[PDB]
């Protein structure tokens, strides 16, 4: 060979010669200026390609195939943007795509002749223009379809005349100071901006944003691109084609571009991307109550339920009304889209019509009158259609839903369809597989709802809708709330029930993929059952069958050596890293010891897999689970691999920034005289005590050198001050702690994995050299470098110190092959100018400079500086112009990896189907789009890993980054990353364009809210197939949508309680055993028994232990190191308050008014589950074992309160309050009003409950006599308020002359003190009875919130007024807040008062991960009494405090025992205010036949 | 004993000029934010030849990654706030001295005030005090010093030369004063 490219060049077949390449790029170069540097680097990129795609076929097939995926064939972005823009194709793609679920066909035919004609030079010349400008586009790179268009452009220009008669070469650098640079140039300003000379970012909505995408899609349509205006006027598109390229500099941006995509409240991007699981969720709800509640249907008939049922169909027609309509809210009316939104809800209105029609009919009363036999039927015809509408809005996607009947002139597909609109479909039984799974879920999901709903609420509906209360009930509206009362109460538990029927099917969902996945562990055989020892066993011959390519080459020796070579190696490789004991080593080493003259003794079998019991492997070693997981792998099936020479080439890219490359003597050693924690030495010798050992005392390092070959048949630190022992103990220390070097050698082994298969699997190359070491190593060096390239990127080099630098120098010593990606910059050539900056790229082949810095190899050029946001992305984007071959490999800063899982690397990139695949001609005439085999391909490949059921556990939390990439794929189509700002959103990315996304279980890598509004989540939702749009959605949104149903249908449960409980308190009820017939006289007459409402109430606290408990298997799973048999105090509440601290203070204090009302067992489980939310944080946290602890803590939060009164300060409660309103901060309006609705809901829910305790239900009626519970809720909540604006004018107006923060904080007392004495006047008002006091003190509570909400929502929509708003709100929050906080210390209270409590805080010790010991400083006496002085004086105010309330509450209670209860002289309308009864019977039972 | 300097600071507050000036001997009038790095200074301590190991690195939040690495084992820190502007000193007392603190163990610490010579700059101070503010002054700094218990409060401005020359001097000495 000796050639940089041997593939290409030996073969005498090859169509063009590496001469005629340079000569093209050169020619290309010329013509356009791209730079030379770059021209350079593509052509090395280009020849790399070609070697490695003609490695595994013959040399004309490589080209032509790379021809095709870059531009000509169907798996090719240019051809996709082809069509979509200079032909104007997308709505016959969409048909097309629909359909396999002049004309197209013709077009494409005409393109495939023409891609034929092409000579060799010319494809070469096609693919050089489009690499050349992909290398100069830097940050258009990630708006592909710029890059399309500009390649347009640019092969217009060159077939012109014009570019072929000019003599004078294009100036270097036009192409990216000319093209390039103005499109970054806007980019930039749309995000930041300069102020004095010093660029400043600038910061808006991202609805005012117009990001990488919004400049793509402007592209995508041929609209779009007749949109661009040069800046003189004229129209680009009136430009001849050959004058565009020329006149693209003289174009401006910033006027043609514009936001496509345009985002707004959360919940409507719900409704809109979701609508089909709204449209069956509560549809089929509706139609399961409808057919379930006779009494409502039901004057005082089957028609009726029939009909009444139907309505299901007409409520999804409005569910998809609703969701056009927000559909036309996002996308901006002149885009392309708006007309097809206009006729698709002009078709849904007329469904809807339909559908209301002939229910209107059956509905008339006068028809009802005069029964007919024509209404019963059309009922039962009109269910009938409802049922077909459900079906329909279900299944078809929201997108294109009419699009095939209009068959409309204009674009008929919101969304293009040819980026948008791709998915590869499920091909064979696993499209099957996948309908067989959805339907299971939902049949058994809608089973089991229904089962539940007719258990659940066939008797509830009945009672609470005709039975009828007595009550006289408040002054204003006495009558007319208790009649209803049972009627709110059965309107809050349909309510809780619906918002349960959709925890059900994520339930569901969850049961049925375990299921399946243990079928497919079934089918597949793999048993944990199956004995280790037979794995083992088979081992070596999988090996054999596997690892090694030996069906490829000749049969000339026997499998046994070559096998025992592998293992060989791998066992070295363990031994080198020292997990394993010299002895074991040898036991795990297939023995040459024996003579070689006999064939026998020459090779042995290891002990360790003749033997399978002896402890082969040291207990609890990495090693021993690595060699395991390995077993496991190669039982699996996995593709055949191919010799090493014909592997294609690939590239691993590392980016880093700020990384620790190598651990620092001072870090391993440190001075003598200090104390401080652990010597991180000592540290990670007790973590690998054994590890660490061996090597040192049995010279192991230098044993294990000798052992490799096995006869060659296979001042600073005080203990010692020699270089190259400190050099070891850095590497050691290295490789044991997360470190970027570690990184390094683990992806290092990949070339050391390539040359060992390439030395054992071609013996030939060793017979040749003959003894020749050093020659046999280079030519195998020589293959892995070829093969191999290992890139890293780092952004800072330009900025390193010189420790950092020495680092990297090292590195790059330690393996010369490495190469380096980094950034340096140089001033302009002219004053007052943007600084100069390139990038470029180094390896350890580079010659050192006389100042020590490396030469670079490339240099190439940007606009401006790569990193336009901060983000990973821009950092790989800026590199990855120098990556190398067909197939690339991502990873985070840190990984690790070892030689077994590097042997699998052919396996691994053959799942990406290209290595083992006949190659056809993509462009022959009669080959037709529908029969290729081609047209979706592998664009990224993912790695992943009472037993079995921790498998299935471990199965469950492991199923929802993308590891492999396709090179040319993702690298046409955007970028490899795109966060613009993650990899989900390159991942979905790349499923829109229209690859395919595979897992792989054989090879395993080891690492250590916003999205509801992408644009890429609606494309998803809108227009992915039924059952792909269940899986996408149950799979990354579902889990969030879940959670937040899963609060929200406790915080309505928890309003039904309330009401609930207030109904059973102020009402008798009647119980009955199963034994006693269901249907009797009531046991005491003229009782209403509500006791099927509470079994409903225990029903619902079984059902939400189910989900909280299935929620829950997953975080225990995770910590499986615990097996199956296993800090500031205000800053921690102000992290997790408003995190559900407040939620949970509010609900628990309802849940409080709910037990005292009434007991029932299920709340006391609430009652746990409350107070674990509540105190986790404080349960889970350190230092709590100390009195001195908890008082300093305490005073830290008193100054946390006190702080910021007079002189602001960050951490204090004012700055916290601040940092909420600001985060607080025309029909956005009316989407505000959206969110306070609901806090209206609950306020009114509160006071219904609170009137409902107030109305005297079983008092005999009195004419006239009535309470006014309604103005004490008035009273109660405007005084707090009212006080809080009186103390705050006083203090403004009033007493500022005479001066001598205490007044601030006077101010909050006093508002604290006010809030206190109103809730002491509310139980006053009550009678002293506690359960109605609890009610009315919550409702009052949501008042307040209610009108805090309206304020904060006015001043969204006169400055001093605003603040005194803000002001007033702020003290009410503080008052709440430091009643919050006194309560919770009060609950901490008894764990102090435990004398001791070191067992609890071991216990916690144990269980916390970082097991870490802190010791304090000492102190002087003075200081130590001062501090103790302290303790006292604080401890002593808390319990000043403490007492204080405690007497609060108690005081308040031992009066009232003490003195009885009066009332007396209510006139002038508000009649007995105080409540008016001191004795009351509340019992209406008997009497004979008459009641009450 | 291994002391270290560190300067810390927020952007365009005076770092980039006394630094140069002091470092090298050049006044740039432009503002350069400094990452992370470190200068080394020769200056005669006790009739010896010491050079310093002026660390530097913005004072900005986005850099919480690689300023804390060299803050450990640091005699003076230099904090460059405003004097003219309370706030950047209120927000040292908040989180610049707690973070000393917790890095700087065993090691004596010095505070550091920047800008002398714009210690009292009425029109700059009058439009930094229509929030309620007050004057600093060299008191209030030493006030400030003596409240979190700092080994000294030395003020020195590299633009004009004051006091880096002795204050740097005692700042190396300071390590066996105590």
């Amino acid at each position: 060979p000796n050639e940089p490219y041997p593939a290409w060049t030996a073969d005498s077949q090859s169509p063009v010669s590496i001469e005629q390449i340079e000569d093209i790029f050169i020619d290309l170069t010329n013509r356009l200026g791209f730079q030379r540097d770059s021209m350079r680097n593509m052509f090395d990129h280009f020849m790399v390609l070609l070697d490695s795609r003609s490695s595994r076929m013959s040399p004309d097939q490589a080209l032509l195939s790379l021809h095709a995926d870059y531009i000509g064939g169907d798996t090719a972005n240019y051809k996709k943007w082809y069509f979509a823009a200079q032909l104007d194709m997308d709505d016959e793609i969409g048909f097309r795509n629909m359909s396999l679920g002049n004309s197209l066909e013709a077009a494409d035919f005409r393109w495939k002749a023409k891609m034929n004609q092409l000579s060799p030079l010319e494809r070469v010349r096609h693919i050089a223009l489009y690499l050349l400008c992909w290398g100069e586009a830097n940050q258009v790179r990630f708006t592909a379809e710029c890059l399309c268009f500009i390649y347009k452009c640019a092969l217009d220009y060159l077939d012109s005349p014009l570019c072929q008669q000019r003599q004078e070469p294009m100036p270097e650098g036009d192409f990216l100071n000319r093209v390039i640079t103005p499109i970054y140039h806007f980019i930039r300003n749309q995000v930041y901006e300069i102020v004095d000379g010093r660029f400043v970012k600038r910061e808006r909505d991202h609805n005012k944003i117009v990001g990488y995408d919004d400049l793509n899609q402007l592209f995508w349509y041929p609209e779009g691109i007749a949109k661009i205006v040069l800046e003189d006027g004229t129209k680009l598109i009136e430009l001849p084609l050959e004058e565009r390229y020329l006149r693209l500099g003289d174009v401006v941006w910033d006027d043609v571009f514009f936001k496509t995509y345009k985002e707004t409240r959360t919940w409507l991007h719900l409704v809109t991307n979701f609508n089909r699981i709204w449209v069956m969720h509560i549809s089929i709800f509706w139609m399961y109550f409808a057919y379930n509640s006779p009494t409502f249907y039901t004057h005082n008939l089957a028609a009726y339920k029939w009909a009444s049922c139907a309505l299901g169909g007409t409520v999804a027609s409005l569910i998809q009304i609703v969701a056009t309509l927000c559909e036309w809210s996002f996308v901006p009316r002149k885009w392309a889209g708006a007309q097809h939104l206009s006729r698709r809800f002009w078709f849904l209105c007329i469904i809807f019509g339909i559908n209301l029609g002939p229910i209107i009919f059956v509905f008339a009363y006068d028809k009802d009158t005069v029964y007919s036999t024509a209404a019963h039927v059309v009922a039962a015809v009109m269910f009938f259609v409802a049922v077909a509408t459900i079906i329909f809005f279900s299944i078809m996607p929201l997108g294109g839903l009419f699009t095939s009947y209009m068959k409309k002139s204009t674009r008929r597909y919101v969304a293009s369809q040819t980026f948008t609109a791709a998915f590869a479909p499920l091909h064979g039984l696993d499209r099957w597989m996948s309908y067989l799974v959805w339907v299971t879920v939902f049949a058994a999901k809608y089973s089991e709802s229904y089962y539940f709903l007719v258990l659940s609420l066939r008797d509830p509906i009945r009672i609470l809708s005709t039975t009828a209360m007595r009550c006289t009930g408040e002054y204003w509206w006495g009558a007319v709330l208790c009649k209803v009362q049972p009627k709110i109460v059965l309107g809050l538990v349909i309510a809780t029930d619906f918002i349960l029927f959709f925890l059900d099917t994520y339930l569901w969902y969850i049961i049925v993929n375990t299921i399946f996945s243990v079928g497919k562990s079934f089918y597949l055989g793999i048993s944990i059952l199956t004995p280790w020892r037979n794995i083992f066993t088979r081992l070596p011959k999988r090996i054999y069958s596997k690892i090694l390519a030996t069906t490829d080459m000749e049969i000339k020796y026997k499998p046994k050596v070559l096998i025992s070579q592998v293992w060989n190696a791998i066992i070295i490789s363990m031994y080198r890293e020292h997990l394993l004991a010299i002895d074991h080593v040898q036991k795990l080493l297939y023995h040459q010891v024996p003579s070689e003259i006999e064939g026998k003794r020459t090779l042995r079998a290891p002990t360790f897999f003749v033997s399978q019991e002896t402890e082969f492997f040291p207990r609890d070693s990495e090693a021993e689970r690595r060699i395991s997981f390995f077993a496991q792998s190669l039982s699996t099936p996995i593709p055949e691999p191919l010799p090493v020479d014909n592997m294609p080439t690939f590239t691993v890219l590392t980016p880093h920034y700020a990384e620790r490359i190598l651990l620092s003597l001072r870090e391993i050693i440190r001075e003598d005289d200090q104390f401080s924690r652990v010597t991180l030495l000592e540290y990670l010798k007790q973590l690998h005590p054994v590890e660490w050992e061996c090597f040192v005392k049995d010279t192991k390092i230098l044993a294990e050198e000798t052992a490799a070959y096995e006869g060659n048949e296979n001042c600073i630190g005080f203990k010692s001050a020699a270089p190259e022992y400190t050099l070891r103990t850095r590497i050691w220390a290295s490789l044991r702690s997360q470190t970027l070097y570690r990184t390094i050698s683990g992806f290092m082994n990949y070339s050391r994995a390539i040359k060992l298969l390439y030395r054992v699997e071609n013996p030939e190359i060793v017979q040749m050299f003959g003894g020749n070491a050093e020659g046999l190593e280079r030519e195998l060096e020589k293959m892995a470098r070829r093969k191999f390239k290992f890139l890293v990127s780092m952004q800072r080099l330009a900025k390193f110190k010189p420790h950092e630098l020495e680092n990297a120098e090292f590195l790059l010593r330690a393996y010369p092959d490495l190469q380096i990606a980094y950034l340096d910059e140089e001033p302009p050539l002219t004053e007052g100018e943007e600084p100069r900056i390139y990038s470029a790229l180094i390896d350890g082949h580079c010659e050192i400079l006389d100042n020590g810095r490396r030469r670079p190899k490339f240099r190439v050029q940007l606009s401006g500086n790569p990193i336009l946001g901060d983000g990973k992305s821009d950092n790989q984007n800026h590199a990855l112009i120098f990556y190398r071959g067909e197939y690339i490999q991502l990873i985070d800063a840190n990984q690790d990896n070892y030689l077994e899982e590097c042997l699998k690397i052919r396996s691994v990139l053959a799942e990406f189907e290209e290595l083992n695949v006949e190659q056809v001609n993509p462009y022959a005439p009669g080959l037709r789009y529908e029969e290729q085999t081609t047209n979706h391909p592998v664009a990224i490949v993912g790695a992943r890993e009472f037993g079995t059921l921790f498998a299935r556990t471990l199965s469950q939390i492991g199923g929802k980054h993308p590891d492999f990439i396709n090179a040319t794929f993702m690298t046409t189509r955007g970028g490899v990353s795109k966060a613009q700002k993650e990899d989900i959103y390159a991942g979905m990315n790349a499923m829109l364009r229209g690859g395919r996304i595979k897992h792989c279980e054989y090879y395993q890598c080891g690492k250590g809210g916003e999205q509801m509004l992408s644009r890429e989540y609606y494309y998803l939702g809108t227009q992915l197939p039924v059952d792909r749009f269940l899986t996408f959605y149950y799979a990354h949104p579902g889990f969030h949508l879940n959670n937040l149903f899963i609060q929200l249908s406790l915080q309505m449960f928890m309003l039904t309680l309330v009401n609930l409980s207030s109904l059973a308190h102020e009402s008798i009820m009647c119980i009955y055993d199963r034994n006693k017939p269901k249907t009797d006289v009531l046991v005491p007459i003229g009782c209403y028994n509500f006791q099927p409402a509470v079994d409903w109430v225990r029903r619902y606290t079984l059902s939400i232990f189910i989900v909280f408990w299935i929620a829950f298997v997953p975080i225990v799973v995770q910590e499986l190191i615990e097996r199956g048999l296993w800090i500031p105090f205000s800053i921690l509440y102000s992290r997790f308050a408003g995190s559900a601290i407040y939620m949970g203070a509010r609900s628990m204090l309802m849940l409080l008014f709910g037990t005292v009302a009434h007991w029932q067992a299920p709340l006391l489980w609430f009652w746990a589950s409350l107070s674990s939310l509540i105190f986790a944080p404080f349960v889970f946290n350190p230092h709590q074992f100390a009195w001195e602890d908890f008082f300093l803590d305490y005073r830290d939060y008193i100054r946390w309160l006190s702080r910021g009164n007079n002189q602001y300060h960050r951490n204090s409660w004012i700055g916290y309050v601040r940092m909420s309103r600001a985060r607080i901060t025309a029909h956005r309006t009316n989407l505000i009003m959206a969110e306070i609705i609901p806090c209206a809901i609950y306020a009114a829910g509160c006071f219904i409950a609170f009137t409902f305790i107030n109305a005297q239900t079983g008092v005999k009626t009195t004419d006239d006599d009535r309470v006014n519970s309604v103005l004490r809720i008035i009273i109660c909540t405007l005084a707090p308020i009212a006080v809080n604006l009186g103390v705050l004018f006083f203090c403004m107006g009033m007493s500022c002359c005479s001066g001598p923060s205490v007044m601030a904080g006077i101010a909050h007392g006093v508002a604290v003190i006010v809030h206190i004495a109103f809730f002491i006047v509310m139980w006053v008002l009550e009678s002293f009875n506690f359960v109605r006091m609890l009610i009315g003190v919550v409702t009052c509570i949501q008042c307040q919130r209610l009108i805090f909400h309206c304020m904060t929502a006015l001043m969204l929509t006169t400055q001093p007024s605003r603040e005194l708003t803000a002001k007033v709100i702020e003290l009410s929050e503080f008052a709440a807040d430091f009643v919050l906080g006194h309560v919770i210390l009060i609950c901490q209270l008894p764990l102090i008062i435990i004398p001791k409590i070191d067992k609890f805080h071991s216990i916690m010790l144990f269980w916390l991960k970082p097991s870490r010991q802190i010791r304090p400083p000492i102190y002087s006496l003075k200081q130590t009494r001062l501090r103790k002085r302290m303790v006292k004086k604080y401890c002593s105010l808390y319990f000043l405090v403490l007492a204080i309330f405690a007497g609060c509450i108690i005081g308040p209670a031992v009066a009232s025992a003490k003195i009885h209860k009066h009332i007396g002289d209510s006139l002038d309308g508000v009649v007995h205010n105080l409540f008016q009864p001191i004795n009351t019977t509340n019992n209406d039972t008997g009497s004979q036949m008459s009641t009450y | 004993i291994r002391r270290k300097l560190v300067i810390v600071g927020d952007g365009a507050c005076g770092k980039t000029c006394l630094l140069i000036v002091f470092s090298k001997g050049q006044f740039p009038e432009v503002y350069v934010p400094t990452v992370f790095e470190n200068y080394v200074a020769d200056v005669e301590v006790d009739g010896r030849r010491v050079e310093l190991a002026l660390w530097d690195t913005a004072g900005h939040e986005d850099y919480d990654r690689l300023r804390p690495l060299s803050y450990p084992d640091s005699n003076v820190v230099l904090i460059c706030f405003s004097i003219d502007l309370p706030d950047s000193l209120e927000n040292v007392q908040e989180k610049w001295i707690a973070e000393v603190l917790h890095f700087c163990q065993g090691v004596p610490i010095i505070l550091v005030g920047c800008k002398v010579d714009l210690r009292n700059d009425p029109q700059t101070i009058e439009q930094l005090r229509q929030e309620g503010q007050q004057p600093v002054t060299s008191q209030e700094g030493q006030s400030v010093a003596d409240q979190i218990g700092a080994t000294g409060y030395y003020e020195c401005s590299a633009k004009t030369g004051y006091g880096v020359r002795e204050v740097f001097e005692a700042a190396t000495r300071a390590s066996l004063m105590g």
